[PDB]
């Protein structure tokens, strides 16, 4: 095995795994780091007890999780009850495979991009489906029709939100969209597109304020109820890991992903993720949660025509300066 | 390197598997399910005849074919809800008053 | 190859219909106004009938790798534009009972007229498929337009369910044709062929599966008296004449323009729908009590006549005059018939004597049902008089015995309907007499050429495609 | 590029035959999902990555209303499981069982017949779709937009309570 | 000629009725409380909601009902109470508000107790209002005895009432906030919470249930130094409302959610005996302390 | 060329890396830990009193008719995806079509939002007065 390009082979594998482990790491940590950053909105402190600063609280949970239960419910269908984990916890990862963290540091160079991640969001939304309808409980069910809404409010214009930066850069592939960054940040000439794909995307992680199926104060913590032991920690880093997808998402296609003038590209992707991570946080500390009906009636009264005319807006500003 | 014969032959097992469902199953929903499996079989022939040639004109027929297949899953689900809802039940069997 | 004003000027019947459509549906989201939208669709029906004029004032060009435009659109534009007239004005007494809303007819009628424009324009696979769809489609709205009613409701889901599965048949063969050949252009299949090979066969076998269900032809009939029946009766109307004109009009112009239809075996097997179409068809309205399921059987025996007049296309130059001269027949018969039908069941709530109380409707449809048995002095025996000739110049004996045959069990059935207008039994708004003026000069026109012919002679033989 | 195309083409075959035989209609829907993912792989393996794009993309969220739907009338235990078993006989699906392969064996002799060359799996981006699509296919996209439009009149005409 | 004429406060399984006099009062004079199987299960199906009791028709041609406990354990629930819902997808249909879980019989325990005594279970009757609850009980009492409190027995009372008013209002505001949806202003409202709980700390000597007030007066004199703390409180306050209001209650979203939602006029009101801020939010200028002023509120 | 296989090896890796993992942490999840035995374990949670009926009832969801216009708009949807990654080849004729094309969407849009659909909202949950 001592060739170039093997070795190539074996170094792109290995940098393709180590993003994975990171990601995933960073999930479990994003957990730890929404408790610590709420505590640091609401005035208090959070987890710093377990280790120095609570930097161990992470381990205890997971020790916890892995040595609580896992059990399946007789009155379940047990097949679809295990699957609905698997699929929220992996179709935002095969999402997040596409986003280039840095030059040279890409798990898959796709010419399709944001159209793969239009494809793992309209499979994601089918594991809180699954997890609703397979439970065989009424706030499942209930939580499980509301995210069928939220879906119907949403997918209309999740992709003609960015159709404006694909537009722009000319292409589908998330390198050429960075590169045609180079001049300016693609926030600033689509910032309608920014502000509905911000929507769309905090409404594809089922995030605050669009927690429509498992809302606590609804429906007593919704669809996952039924959930415990791992499948529900699956259900929470799943749910963090679309986070941190989201976040990487939209650094790349409105704020330039990598590029910065002075600091390593990393070190900028890294800033402008957390920068959104903590924004997610934020946007949940901050604003309330809309009823569903108001959700889809936004979605698709206010959200799509937008869209709609942002696209034709742009078309016509590249043809005018072609 | 792929032969066309082979993808033709897929998508024509894919159809006729559609019809078996289309014919053998007797509540609307799975006759409008293997309705979507025929659209997308022949599809699918499309994609393979389009790219056997190396041509978009079979992906732009695959782009039209859906846009009927959705068309007439909506237009096939409202008939459906309407049959739910004055007869309370799926048989389509019962759709039979209209004879000789 | 781009898109010049001259076919826009061309394309003038297809972007007015399209524009009256999101005029109708802008004014029924502005108010729900019946008579608002219906003389809207009624202006934009009668804008594309006069925009033919400056269209044969442009002249026939290929108005796109899609599209083809010369007098045979122009005639089957005219017609299924006609026919979607004649439609809503048969629909409005009809509407003026109906509970619910009554303002997506026109929209559904006006979409489904374009469909039947694009159908007549077409000159490619694709044309075809988004044709035939587009007829489809608003058809299965119109045909469940009264779903509170059981048998509307019986005949939507069995129209919706068997087209999709025949254009899912269509599909598939088109598919099959496009891996053989690899254009789907009119003119390109079978040009790099030994023209007999099995997958070119066995697609336009299943394209011929799909028209045939567009058709009522045999043995994909069986929906047509059972559709005819549940639908309302303008829809009744729509679909014994635009859409069969318009579906028709788009067969013969794949099986002229291909050199496919030099095929014998093609021929050969639609000698045998045609045959088994016209036996059939005149066969099962025998012992119909019904006028729907009756005039169903009469739509399926009157395509096989239209069959036999299109198989000698490839021998016979006259063919296709023939089948146009039997269309705008069969156009005026079925819309007095299917009009007398509709104002007698207008307006919409929930024949034998007809004489007695409606004189002039009773003088209508016996007029009709004479014209619809190849009688003379009438259209309908121009028409079979036309296929007949055309039969027979090719020398196809069993099809002109077939048609002999045909036309004396519709005879029988006709003249059993026209006796029973004149036994003995046991509105007041300008739209009823619309539509009895409508019927009135349906029933003169197939009296007029049927006795004196050569007018419309002189304009389907001036409505000549590229040879 | 030959063992994923066989593969999914395998799987799909596998999961429709599993469709089109099953009482339980959420089951029968991710089966459905598995064999329109499985036509997805299909369509990567040929190079045609916008059709496979626009088959996940597009009919995630038209199973997503089946599913809708299905917990809307069909879920009711094990009696609708129950009512549907009862439906399928031994005769009624060997009936149309033999009619369906000798199409079946007829259209693979109709396939057989024609020449190969094999396709190259050359990939086609969707820009030259979408060249494609808004130059030489105008028509064809107005008149698709316009049956679209039809399709949603006519579900909004039938779909309504009252 | 009442229409449903069922126990409301005891279980359907229950034997006698507790407020007669021949009833005993205690738990010790009955079995102690003894959870068997078979008497889980018949407890169970008592507390099984039967809909064909309430005549709620649990079905149509089109669609079935969904019949949903909203509580015991539920977030939304303020304690041990279930509603049922008859729901049609996620519009409710009726409602039956099932209470009785909380019942601790306070007032066959006023026939147990003395005059004195029964002070601090006057306190847990509305436990987010402590001497809120413990003044119309003293001042009845005082009304029996023949007692007139000294002006500053008032002026202790209405500050220690309106502290509590104060802290039940802050609560009822952050739960009100909480359950639209934003889940920050609950944090700063129990600090509030903890600044007006130092203060009754500092005078009564407890948190909750103070206990403070007495018959003809208060337990204890003010202790030296509570205005400190009553100024802390006064100069916290109002920029921590302010900020309240201006983040959560002046949001559209909140808005959304709240304004024309469960919305009544003065006839439903008044036939409903609804008190408080639904009644003077109908428009009916009706409060206690205007109206028939006590304790002394008409020097404020 | 190597560009090309190494990047299908990665992301082939990446697919059975997270698919394995996700199995290992199930797998631990259920093996470690034990287990608990209830009479009343086995029932599905409703604030703990039992159900009336089932979670199996038929559920009429409101939004059946914006979601047979979802499919219908998602597909307008992918036209514009096809639309949009070719703009500036399509040239200015290419953006009359897909005005015309947005124009219509629109349209359609208008007359759902007029007609009454896309408003499923009870009259009492309106927030009216
Ligand atoms: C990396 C990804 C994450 C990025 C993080 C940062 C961005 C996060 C974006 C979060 C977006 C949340 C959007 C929530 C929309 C809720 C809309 C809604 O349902 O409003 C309902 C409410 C009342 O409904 P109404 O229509 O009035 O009543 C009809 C009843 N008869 O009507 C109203 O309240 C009317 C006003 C609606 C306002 C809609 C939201 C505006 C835009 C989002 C907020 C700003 C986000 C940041 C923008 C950039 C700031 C620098
Ligand atoms: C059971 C698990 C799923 C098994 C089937 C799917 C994976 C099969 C193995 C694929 C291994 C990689 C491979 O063969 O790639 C070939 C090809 C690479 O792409 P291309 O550019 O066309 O190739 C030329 C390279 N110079 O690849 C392609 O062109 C596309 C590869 C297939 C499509 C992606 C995977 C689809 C997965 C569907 C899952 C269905 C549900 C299970
Ligand atoms: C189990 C899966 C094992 C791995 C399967 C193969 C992965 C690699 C692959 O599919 O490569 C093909 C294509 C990338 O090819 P690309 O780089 O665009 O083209 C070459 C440049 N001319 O990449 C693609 O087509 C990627 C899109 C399909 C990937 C599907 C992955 C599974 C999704 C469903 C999960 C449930
Ligand atoms: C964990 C983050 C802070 C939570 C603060 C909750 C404050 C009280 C909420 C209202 C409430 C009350 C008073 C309450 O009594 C109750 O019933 C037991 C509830 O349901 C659980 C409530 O939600
Ligand atoms: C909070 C940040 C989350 C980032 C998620 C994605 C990280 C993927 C792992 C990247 C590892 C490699 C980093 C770049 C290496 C080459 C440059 C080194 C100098 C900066
Ligand atoms: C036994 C008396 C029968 C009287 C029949 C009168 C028929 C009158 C017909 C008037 C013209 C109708 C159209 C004929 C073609
Ligand atoms: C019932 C229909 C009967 C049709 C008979 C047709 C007979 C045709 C004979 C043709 C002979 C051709 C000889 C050369
Ligand atoms: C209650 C009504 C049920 C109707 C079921 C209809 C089932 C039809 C099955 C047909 C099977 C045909 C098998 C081949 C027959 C020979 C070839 C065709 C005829 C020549």
């Amino acid at each position: 095995w001592i060739s170039p390009e093997l070795i190539e082979i074996l170094l792109t594998i290995l940098k393709a795994v180590v993003i994975l482990l990171v990601v995933v790491t960073c999930g479990a940590f994003m957990s730890f780091g929404e408790r610590r950053l709420l505590g640091l909105f609401q005035n208090r402190y959070g987890p710093n007890r377990v280790g120095w600063g609570g930097s161990l609280q992470l381990v205890a949970d997971m020790i916890k999780m892995f040595f609580k239960e896992d059990w399946i419910p007789k009155f379940s269908d047990r097949v679809i009850f295990t699957l609905a984990p698997m699929i929220a916890f992996t179709s935002l990862l095969l999402a997040f495979a596409i986003v280039p963290v840095s030059p040279g540091w890409v798990v898959a160079d796709l010419n399709i991009g944001i159209l793969f991640f239009l494809m793992m969001a309209g499979l994601a939304v089918y594991a809180v489906l699954f997890a609703g309808w397979s439970s065989n409980n009424k706030y499942s069910l209930l939580g499980a029709m509301r995210a069928s809404a939220q879906t119907l409010s949403y997918e209309v214009f999740l992709g003609l939100s960015l159709m404006g930066v694909v537009a722009q850069a000319g292409s589908f592939n998330m390198t050429d969209i960075v590169n045609s960054q180079a001049h300016v940040w693609n926030v600033i000439p689509q910032f309608f597109g920014f502000i509905t794909f911000a929507i769309a995307g905090v409404a594809v992680c089922h995030r605050h304020p669009f927690d429509q199926p498992e809302a606590e104060q609804e429906l007593a913590d919704g669809y996952h109820i039924e959930y415990s032991g791992m499948k529900f920690g699956l259900f929470f880093v799943g749910e963090y890991i679309g986070i941190v997808t989201i976040s990487a998402l939209m650094v790349t296609l409105f704020f330039g992903g990598w590029q910065g003038p002075l600091l390593p590209p990393f070190i900028w992707f890294a800033l402008k993720t957390a920068f959104f991570m903590m924004m997610f946080i934020l946007i949940r500390a901050s604003l309330p949660r809309p009823r569903y009906d108001q959700v889809m009636s936004f979605g698709w009264k206010i959200c799509l025509p937008l869209t709609l005319i942002n696209l034709l807006v742009t078309a016509a500003v590249i043809l005018w300066q072609a | 390197m792929i032969p066309l014969q082979h993808g033709l032959i897929l998508a024509a097992i894919l159809f006729v598997l559609g019809l078996t469902g289309l014919v053998i199953r007797r509540n609307l929903l799975f006759m409008l399910i293997g309705l979507e499996i025929m659209i997308n079989a022949s599809a699918l022939a499309f994609v393979v005849a389009g790219s056997y040639w190396g041509q978009t004109d079979g992906q732009v027929m695959y782009i039209l074919a859906i846009s009927l297949a959705a068309a007439e899953a909506s237009i096939g689900l409202a008939l459906l809800l309407q049959l739910h809802r004055r007869r309370q039940n799926l048989n389509i069997d019962s759709v039979s008053e209209m004879r000789g | 190859m781009t898109i010049t004003p001259q076919n826009l000027i061309a394309l003038l019947p297809l972007l007015i219909v399209g524009l009256t459509v999101v005029v109708v549906m802008l004014s029924i989201a502005w108010r729900r106004n019946h008579f608002l939208n219906a003389t809207l669709s009624v202006i934009g029906l009668n804008a594309a009938l006069v925009s033919l004029w400056f269209v044969g004032q442009a002249g026939a060009m290929d108005v796109t790798p899609l599209m083809r435009v010369d007098g045979f659109a122009m005639l089957y534009t005219g017609l299924v534009l006609l026919a979607s007239l004649a439609t809503c004005t048969f629909a409005y007494p009809w509407l003026e009972g109906y509970n619910d809303n009554k303002d997506e007819f026109y929209l559904l009628v006006l979409i489904a007229a374009l469909g039947g424009i694009l159908l007549a324009n077409a000159n490619h696979l694709a044309s075809l498929f988004l044709g035939i769809e587009l007829i489809s489609l608003p058809l299965f709205g119109l045909v469940g337009y009264a779903f509170r009613q059981k048998r509307s409701l019986e005949a939507s889901i069995k129209y919706t369910i068997l087209s999709a599965a025949a254009s899912s048949f269509l599909l598939f063969g088109m598919a099959l044709v496009y891996a053989q050949s690899g254009d789907l252009s009119f003119v390109a299949l079978g040009k790099n062929l030994m023209l007999n090979e099995p997958l070119l066969l066995a697609g336009f076998g299943l394209m011929i599966v799909g028209l045939g269900f567009k058709l009522s032809l045999v043995p994909f009939h069986l929906w047509t008296p059972d559709v005819y029946q549940g639908a309302p009766a303008p829809v009744s109307t729509f679909l014994a004449t635009a859409s069969k004109i318009a579906i028709f009009g788009v067969v013969m112009r794949l099986f002229l323009y291909a050199p496919v239809g030099d095929s014998e075996a093609i021929r050969v097997v639609l000698a045998i729908i045609a045959f088994a179409s016209i036996i059939f068809g005149n066969l099962m309205a025998l012992s119909q009590t019904n006028i729907k399921r009756l005039l169903g059987y009469s739509s399926i025996s009157h395509l096989g006549y239209l069959l036999v007049a299109l198989i000698a296309l490839q021998t016979g130059e006259m063919s296709m005059e023939a089948v146009g001269v039997y269309l705008a027949g069969y156009l005026f018969s079925s819309l007095g018939a299917f009009g007398v039908v509709s104002l007698m069941s207008s307006p919409y709530r929930g024949y034998r004597g007809l004489f007695w109380h409606r004189p002039i409707l009773a003088a209508v449809m016996t007029v009709m049902m004479l014209s619809l048995a190849g009688i003379p002095m009438t259209l309908g025996f121009i028409g079979k008089f036309y296929v007949l000739a055309v039969g027979v110049q090719a020398h196809l004996w069993w099809l002109v015995g077939a048609v002999v045959v045909g036309s004396a069990i519709g005879l029988y059935y006709y003249l059993r309907v026209a006796v029973s207008l004149y036994l003995h039994a046991p509105p007041s708004n300008w739209q009823y007499s619309a539509g009895g003026i409508v019927v009135l000069i349906s029933a003169l026109l197939v009296l007029v050429l049927g006795v004196w012919p050569q007018p419309l002679i002189s304009i389907v033989r001036l409505a000549m495609p590229l040879m | 590029m030959e063992f994923a195309f066989y593969i999914c083409g395998l799987i799909a075959i596998l999961a429709t035959l599993r469709v089109i035989t099953h009482t339980n209609p959420v089951h029968a829907l991710l089966y459905l999902i598995i064999s329109l993912l499985a036509i997805s792989g299909v369509f990567f393996s040929l190079g045609a990555y916008f059709a496979g794009a626009l088959e996940i993309i597009v009919y995630a969220g038209a199973i997503m209303v089946l599913f809708v739907f299905v917990v809307m009338m069909l879920n009711l235990g094990g009696s609708e499981i129950e009512q549907e078993r009862q439906w399928l006989k031994p005769q009624v699906w060997i009936g149309p069982a033999i009619l369906s392969a000798i199409m079946l064996v007829v259209i693979v002799y109709a396939i057989l017949g024609v020449n190969d060359q094999g396709i190259d799996g050359t990939p086609i981006s969707a820009k030259a779709v979408g060249i494609t699509l808004f130059g030489p296919y105008v028509l064809a996209v107005e008149l698709a937009s316009m049956l679209l439009l039809a399709g949603l009149v006519v579900a909004f005409h039938v779909g309504r309570e009252e | 000629g009442h229409p449903n004429l069922r126990r409301i406060m005891m279980p359907q399984t229950w034997k006698g009725h507790p407020l007669r006099k021949d009833y005993p009062a205690r738990a010790t004079e009955f079995s102690p409380f003894e959870l068997t199987k078979a008497k889980q299960d018949l407890e169970m199906e008592a507390l099984t909601f039967k809909p064909e009791e309430w005549g709620m028709k649990r079905g149509t041609e089109n669609e079935d009902f969904m019949f949903l406990n909203l509580g015991p354990n539920h977030p939304s629930a303020h304690g041990a109470f279930r509603i049922v819902l008859q729901l049609d997808g996620e519009e409710i249909v009726d409602c039956v508000p099932d209470i009785g879980y909380h019942h601790r019989g306070a007032e066959k325990m006023g026939e147990r107790q003395s005059w004195h005594s029964y002070i601090p279970y006057t306190d847990r009757i509305e436990y987010l209002g402590g001497c809120v609850n413990e003044m119309p009980y003293v001042l009845a009492v005082e009304k029996l005895a023949g007692i007139t409190v000294p002006d500053r027995v008032n002026v202790i009372r209405v500050m220690l009432s309106e502290l509590f008013r104060i802290n039940s209002h802050l609560l009822y505001i952050s739960t009100f906030i909480q359950d639209v949806g934003a889940m920050t202003p609950v944090f700063f409202a129990f600090t509030d919470r903890q600044k007006i709980y130092d203060l009754v700390e500092a005078i009564t000597g407890f948190r909750m249930h103070p206990a403070w007030f007495r018959i003809g007066g208060v337990a204890h004199d003010l202790p030296r130094g509570w205005d400190r703390l009553l100024r802390e409180f006064l100069d916290w306050m109002p920029k921590r409302l302010a900020s309240y209001e201006k983040a959560a209650l002046q949001n559209t979203i909140l808005k959304g959610r709240s304004q024309g939602v469960a919305a009544y006029g003065a006839k439903e009101a008044l036939e409903w005996g609804t008190t408080g801020a639904g009644l003077r939010a109908t428009g009916i200028d009706f409060d206690v302390r205007k109206a028939r002023p006590y304790s002394g509120y008409e020097n404020f | 060329s190597t560009e090309v296989i190494a990047h299908h090896w990665a992301f082939a890796i990446f697919l059975i890396v997270a698919i394995g993992l996700c199995c290992l942490m199930l797998v631990g999840g259920w093996f470690l830990g034990g287990r608990a035995r209830a009479r009343s374990k086995n029932v599905p949670f409703e604030s703990g009193i039992d159900s009336v009926g089932s979670a199996r009832l038929r559920l009429s969801a409101k939004f059946y008719l914006v979601a047979m216009f979802f499919v219908i708009f998602d597909v307008e949807a992918l036209y514009l995806f096809a639309w949009s990654t070719s703009i500036r080849e399509s040239g200015w004729v290419g953006f009359v079509e897909a005005a015309i094309f947005i124009f219509v969407l629109l349209a359609g849009l208008v007359y759902l939002v007029r007609i009454g659909a896309l408003d499923w909202t009870p009259a009492r949950s309106r927030r009216e007065r």
